[PDB]
DNA sequence: TCATAATGGAGCACCAGATTCTACCAAAAGTGTATTTGGTAACTGCTCCATCAAAAGGCAGGTTCAGCTGAATTCAGCTGAACCTGCCTTTTGTTGGAGCAGTTTCTAAATACACTTTTGGAAGAACAGGCAGAGA
DNA sequence: TCTCTGCCTGTTCTTCCAAAAGTGTATTTAGAAACTGCTCCAACAAAAGGCAGGTTCAGCTGAATTCAGCTGAACCTGCCTTTTGATGGAGCAGTTACCAAATACACTTTTGGTAGAATCTGGTGCTCCATTATGA
């Protein structure tokens, strides 16, 4: 059976997600995620479609943004992995983390 | 009368939470700065809410949400419950 | 004519009321301002301000002095996480940085 | 329909994977998929707690895309699309 | 009587010059607006547009695409220096990213 | 009801810069909200700027201070061009 | 009057250190001089450049603390204690 | 004759600057490279005692902050040294490179 | 972990520069009218959001299995630190000269504020042109 | 990373209604001129403390190797999402009939700002410690 080496297909998931545009969380998951946090500042409360819409952007564009922090973290680090340390570290100098 | 400044109500709040310290001038200059950045910041944040809502008046309202949104945490809880207060006893008079 | 009586003192607070109307009618910040907005801000800048002297003040009697200066302001805002939070883009003259060697640094 | 609990989880670890790679990352860590979790966590409290104090001032119990512009605009994370 | 003509088409704008006006009166900025304020600012306004626009559809005939889509305005505003800087804390929904890998990553 | 967008001015822009391309309303919509946010950078700029110097009046040097403040080099030099060609297009009227 | 006399290098080794040493450093690289040189003078640049538009809108040929305040703040580093 | 160790007159000067506050730049020179790179509005500038006073605050400020930034990157490379590179990733992550 | 230097902290005395604390005074905040408008307070439509049900089909979850990367250990040279001279540049204290930033009349632009009048732009509906959906 | 289909959607024509345009007046605002006093700039000088350079040399950085951990890649399955389609009603937005409440205008009084003097707190020498750092 054909076997691709290591980071072959991570470098081909790499460009396809990088040249494409739509929402890489599931909606309906998402969705869940959001209503469970909103009924912590008030209770019985409704959304527009176009909120989660917006919130799953802002979202996914801020942990897109900050995987590109983490991953030149990684790489200062002289690593191709990205570690929880790298996160940490990119959330510090970005003011996120104290 | 040519400028104005919080120097004497900072000196008064001073004055009761430490009846027996001072404040040096640059120490008044900075706090000075402080209470101009933060009304500005809550004023700001109030006309934006009155924007939003088409309103056309600054209320306590306006206020008071832009405390919740602006100040973190305790800080913002601390401040509504004085808000509300001073507030109520305004009005009682 | 009654004898006038301060609207900070209607509210009980030490910073104006007046004042902070005017201020606020004057900012452009909308076309009209409510009779509560003014006394309601001066009441949260005041809670603001005592917090930070508390905090100041206390620094200053660490120190040993009995004044505080803008290094004590400093101390207050950094040591403390909610004003940290509030002040975390503010750079305060004269008053330096909080002590804070990373514990690689130090001596084995 | 039952009120909603741990849902955070159903950021699942192949959409991590995508988030990361579209930010360029070839290679992750095991531990990043809570990491990440955590982190996203945080940033929705932090924008869904502006948006439901803006519903709030508004005095609607609905949630709608310009009260999250708003959060997000108020801590600089604007957002182009969905009104403005 | 003069029939009335658009300020727009007096300072050869496609911008509106009165809904310029009108907003800029009307947002609480001063308790007054000169005239020539609202076509500086609709020209500044159309300048940008145009700007962006020609960036994006650059971007929509390389794509071979006739028809301008959020994608394109991400990729013209972040391989612009300028745009990229002037709309740098922007998120830009259904943009994606640019196509960027590090060099250290591909293949040893 | 009837809400106002920017849609008819930057289609119309987009008929001179690309006679031949349209324009997905998703696109369009974040073009409403570059220019309804840039609108609101320069006003608040100028603003900001006609209170620093104690003045009543938002004018074109407010504006042109502000395009300078807020637009980055080549960006802020062709925008002052194009804001001055056209007041004096407009005062020659 | 007008300068120009190459007094980037007026911003010494030892200062460089010292703001190092205020910032926790404990082994600097020699590289590191002309990089922090080149950081301040493109920080001074830019906070100037804004300071100095300030001055020319007030027709003004003093630039002023207040100038130098609303540059800061303007790009996002307001300053307490020169009259803010 | 008696030497310290390296590092030992490091921390003694890490303890005394961050316990002080007094700015760490020459004043004369640092003035002469505001007047100098006030090259917008050529020419004929001048400037408050203030207005320099303010510009040093902030920018000895900005330098102490980057110079934290650059350490938790050096850190974060297992050095102790803080190189070019270190502060390229600090002004990268707080976004200051582009 | 035993003694010697070097450093930083901590008592005292002596200022001297800054805070407090008073007095005047003028600017601005209360008082109290009229008065006008913005903003609740019902009272509906009407949209839109929230449950449900239920078929595919895609996606995620759990197992290997192996390759590769992170982590350690060692080693060596390099480079940075600590120190000591000798220099030089800053800091501080003076003049002095000049520019220029604020303060006052006065005037004349320019802005706001009202009508009616037209025009432009925002809802809708009708239609064909992109372009996503598949054919190797 | 390849042509032709068929749907979605952009473009484009009609209403009509909100708003922008032109007059016509009134009036604050801001520009212009003048004038003054407040810095700002610019030389001179003179201590002295930062700084620059050179020297050792100790410790850090970087490179090489090994190896175990871990994590990608592929493959089965299961599941869950997602996409219709109802429908129940929840609530949001719009329309009236007020009315509370904020603005606007004199007038008065008070309060906060600006000088001015006194004390007095913090700095600054000297000095005595008490830590720390550093090898036999």
């Amino acid at each position: 059976p054909h076997r691709y080496r290591p980071g072959t297909v991570a470098l081909r998931e790499i460009r396809r997600y990088q040249k494409s545009t739509e929402l890489l969380i599931r909606k309906l998951p998402f969705q869940r995620l959001v209503r469970e946090i909103a009924q912590d500042f008030k209770t019985d409360l409704r959304f527009q479609s176009s909120a989660v819409m917006a919130l799953q952007e802002a979202c996914e564009a801020y942990l897109v943004g900050l995987f590109e922090d983490t991953n030149l973290c990684a790489i200062h680090a002289k690593r191709v992995t990205i570690m929880p340390k790298d996160i940490q570290l990119a959330r510090r100098i970005r003011g996120e983390r104290a | 009368t040519r400028k104005e400044s919080y120097s004497i109500y900072i000196y008064k709040v001073l004055k009761q939470v430490h009846p027996d310290t001072g404040i040096s001038s640059k120490a008044m200059s900075i706090m000075n700065s402080f209470v101009t950045d933060i009304f500005e910041r809550i004023a700001s944040e109030a006309s934006r809410l009155a924007h939003y809502s088409k309103r056309s008046t600054i209320s306590s309202r306006e206020i008071q949400t832009a405390v919740r949104l602006l100040l973190p945490g305790e800080l913002a809880k601390h401040a509504v419950s004085e808000g509300t207060k001073a507030v109520t006893k305004y009005t009682s008079s | 004519r009654a004898k006038a009586k301060t609207r900070s003192s209607r509210a009980g607070l030490q910073f104006p009321v007046g004042r902070v109307h005017r201020l606020l009618r004057k900012g452009n910040y909308s076309e009209r301002v409510g009779a509560g907005a003014p006394v309601y801000l001066a009441a949260v800048l005041e809670y603001l301000t005592a917090e930070i002297l508390e905090l100041a003040g206390n620094a200053a009697r660490d120190n040993k002095k009995t004044r505080i200066i803008p290094r004590h302001l400093q101390l207050a805002i950094r040591n403390d996480e909610e004003l940290n939070k509030l002040l975390g883009r503010v750079t305060i003259a004269q008053g330096g940085v909080l002590p804070n060697i990373q514990a690689v640094l130090l001596p084995k | 329909r039952k009120v909603l609990r741990d849902n955070i989880q159903g950021i699942t670890k192949p959409a991590i994977r995508r988030l990361a790679r579209r930010g360029g990352v070839k290679r992750i860590s095991g531990l990043i998929y809570e990491e990440t979790r955590g982190v996203l966590k945080v940033f929705l409290e932090n924008v869904i707690r502006d948006a439901v104090t803006y519903t709030e001032h508004a005095k609607r119990k609905t949630v709608t895309a310009m009260d999250v512009v708003y959060a997000l605009k108020r801590q600089g994370r604007t957002l182009y699309g969905f009104g403005g």
